[PDB]
């Protein structure tokens, strides 16, 4: 297989800016280098073939060029519409195989924003059904990530735990949940439990008692 | 006019078979070959297999073979795919992509057709309250909201005192859990004077179960 | 762009294309720099260059009685002419340092 | 077009179409080297002359041989077509081979 | 199967034209080009020009652009080549021949059309006796005719014995010479009559020539 | 224009015998090199294509070989069917291009003949006509290459020679013949004349005078 390396994995730039993407092939692909788009929810579009020519309506400020193994992608002037994640692809031999893609983000100034941790234990009713739940509910942050780790009394818990995706909400900043699924014997067994949320260097923490 | 339409959203049992089809109109559909691309959730792009309607001719990624066959119909202008053995990292959209050969890039592209591998069952959720500090006041205000656990597919809505209450409330997106199932929580944040006087119910509907249920959530 | 008619008028060859220390040690060493030209293949041509004018003795001084001199060779190159096409492209022959010798003047 | 296949439009396995057209060191050296002719009537170029060291050693200002110093070949990767069988306009392919241009002087 | 008939053999003075046709057939007559090639006497091949019957397109050699011109008719499955100002240089057989193009080179050729070129008209010789001197040689000199050939017999075919009739010489003004000698006893010859028959039928011309032994 | 150099321009060899003729060219013609053969009386045939491709029915005798600008074509051995003018062209680019041609003869197992040369004066009758011929008859030698050289007295003559081409007799020996065209004056003005004929380094020799 010719294996493509994509580079870099994302960027962020400002509106009006010119974006350059890199694509390098483990061996010489003889200008067949393709390069798509694709927004969120859509199907990936063909922007430019065999290495800088345009597809059909496509707008000239996508170009490419390159050549053996070294082909770059560049956006002259960036756009909100073209938000994207792009992709390499060489049509050189089989198996056709892509670059690891290239996620286009528009720099938008906003500031840090720590996120409100709220930590909720079991219920009555979900001891009643023999099932014992912490919700840890994560929200107003950004930038977009977090990392969580729950602990029983000091102790980190190492089984359980089921933490989603960040998403972002109306207000654009970011949300996320966190659960930790124990007996209710565990629950009744420690002294607390905590959930810690990490965000740019700073940890909020939240602890629950039986 | 080059157009590619692709078969509805399937929902499969892992070892099942999943079969896509791809119909094309606005050129001469024997003489063009016709591929398979997928996505899964978060990752990028992966080439699956191309057939040439004409002919018949196939080629596929080696990951593939024998698991994934493509067929194509000439007095339908329909290729399918079809892949067997389901398993759960064979969730993804598929694409079927139109592939000129001389070049080789997929220039028309179908809209895509979500495959979810899943070994649950169509399930309403059981939803629990989630009681208000007791430890309050801070800001003057509390946090409250219900628990819907364990419901399937995809999606469940929430309300509070049946749409009279939008203020503070925030219903966040699901965990998908290794079991299949799907929870989710909302939570409403109220002044914290108001906690034994006015009332709070969570309207939980789950349509593809015929759930529907209201909780009353209780400071105590 | 073109096409191969069956004519093959003016002739052409088609060509099916592949699935695929010293410099430093010695007594006249080099430096390679790098050539580059994204309508050739090789589109990268490792050159040759001498360090110095003389050679290199035991003791790794510079004595001018002894000459660095570059060694050439005539190489084989494609030029994907304009319009820029599988079906675009000329052989041409360019003269190469591959690396230097040391020679008595 | 008697005796030779022919390609479609597709292009695969790509191919390129090609437009046809229309010293004294090796002796003054340290390490001195002999030219030998290669010739391979389906290759292009057609003729290499490719170099072999004279001995295993340097040759020192006195002129001799000593063996402290080596003699080596300095190498370089090349271009050739190939006309392969069954030896038609279409059948050529591109090689690299590593030739011998000289030899140069080298401390173990 | 695959076959080109011309025309016939042509005699032209210099200054005119000459117009060969070239008839193809067992094949698609409009997708092959068809060239012209001369052989002039003695050794070499010589090219002229092409057509492409299909398209009309043509190429010509830079010496006889303006000279030669080659047309085709699809609807006869014929080409033309018309080769005017005829000098004697241009004396020569012409053939067409079809050029698949793949490997440049003529498959299939014409018979042939021999074009001569002379400033020459149809001429009877004159006949001049070779007079002699155990053996002796006698002979006649055949002068000045056009076209070949000439034959020659002696005493009415019945002297068959040493007759050696000898290829004509081609002079410079068009003309042919040839000679017949025979070596007859040396006894013989005043007793002997001898007698050279020399017939040019182009010209309708018949002579008998009596060789005496002369003034010695 | 590519030009092209064949060698030899003719030759002769015995049945069963290894030919071999050479083409040049002026420049690398990849391999678009055919060779054509013209028996007497017939027309050119293709023989090989793409410098050693045969063309349907050529026997296999017939071969040819190289690249570049270096061609050669070869009779492995030679039969009497094979007497004929080869020719090669190069199909690479317009003009289309010829070696000048190699003919090729056979010699049997036959000897050097010396020629018998008969020179006559002109006629009275031709003398009449003011017109003067001097006819020289070159028979029975072999091999068939002779040089005719006419003299006036002892100095040559250049003017008014017309030769003829050597041609094979019914034996299988070679005739020529040599007219020198003379003025009456001419014919008169000079003591001699002789027509000398060169064979394989060996010259014979004939005189006449006016009587």
């Amino acid at each position: 297989d010719i294996q493509m390396t994509q580079s870099p994995s994302s960027l962020s730039a400002s509106v009006g800016d010119r974006v350059t993407i890199t694509c390098q092939a483990s061996q010489d692909i003889w200008w067949y280098l393709n390069w798509y788009q694709q927004k969120p929810g859509k199907a990936p579009k063909l922007l430019i073939y065999y290495t800088s020519r345009l597809h059909s309506g496509v707008p000239s400020r996508f170009s490419g060029s390159g050549s053996g193994t070294d082909y770059t992608f560049t956006i002259s002037s960036l756009q909100p519409e073209d938000i994207a994640t792009y992709y390499c692809q060489q049509g050189f031999y089989l198996p056709w195989t892509f670059g690891g893609g290239t996620k286009v983000e528009i720099k938008l100034g906003q500031p840090k924003a720590a996120p409100s941790v709220t930590l909720f234990p079991p219920s009555s009713e979900e001891l009643q059904a023999n099932k014992a739940t912490l919700v840890c509910l994560i929200s107003d942050f950004y930038p977009g990530a977090v990392t969580v780790a729950w602990k029983a009394d000091s102790s980190p818990v190492k089984a359980g735990v089921e933490t989603t995706t960040p998403s972002k909400q109306s207000n654009n900043k970011y949300a996320a949940s966190s659960y930790l699924s124990l007996t209710p014997e565990q629950w009744k067994s420690h002294r607390s439990y905590s959930c810690q949320v990490t965000h740019e260097g700073s940890t909020v923490e939240k602890t629950v008692a039986p | 006019q080059v157009k590619l339409v692709q078969s509805g959203a399937e929902v499969k049992k892992p070892g099942a078979s999943v079969k896509v089809s791809c119909k094309a109109s606005g050129y001469t559909f024997s003489s063009y070959w016709i591929a398979w691309v997928r996505q899964a959730p978060g990752q990028g792009l992966e080439w699956i297999g191309e057939i040439l309607p004409g002919s018949g001719s196939t080629n596929y990624a080696q990951k593939f073979q024998g698991r994934a066959t493509m067929t194509a119909d000439t007095s339908t202008s329909t290729v399918y795919m079809e892949l067997s053995s389901l398993r759960s990292e064979d969730t993804a959209v598929y694409y079927c992509a139109r592939f000129p050969y001389y070049y080789g890039n997929w220039d028309v592209w179908g809209q895509g057709t979500t495959v979810t591998v899943s070994s649950a069952s169509t399930k309403g959720p059981s939803v629990f309250p989630l009681a208000p500090s007791s430890k309050s006041t801070s800001g003057g205000t509390a946090a409250l909201g219900c628990l819907v656990k364990d419901y399937f597919p995809e999606p469940v809505t929430v309300s509070w005192n049946s749409g009279a209450l939008t203020s503070g409330v925030h219903t966040f997106p699901a965990v998908l859990q290794s079991s299949g199932l799907y929870s989710l929580s909302s939570v409403v944040t109220v002044p914290s004077s108001s906690l034994g006087t006015q009332t709070y119910i969570c309207n939980v509907n789950h349509k593809p179960s015929n759930t529907k249920v209201d909780k009353r959530v209780e400071p105590k | 762009c073109p096409n191969s008619e069956d004519k093959n008028f003016p002739r052409t060859v088609m060509v099916n294309l592949n699935i695929h220390d010293y410099y430093n040690r010695s007594t006249s060493p080099w430096n390679l720099h790098r050539n580059e030209d994204p309508e050739r293949y090789p589109s990268v041509i490792w050159e040759a260059k001498c360090r110095h004018l003389g050679c290199i003795n035991a003791d790794g001084n510079v004595d001018y009685h002894m000459n660095s001199v570059p060694i050439q060779q005539e190489i084989l190159v494609l030029r994907r002419e304009p319009p820029h096409c599988p079906n675009s492209f000329r052989l041409e022959k360019i003269l190469v340092s591959v690396g230097c010798t040391c020679v008595t003047p």
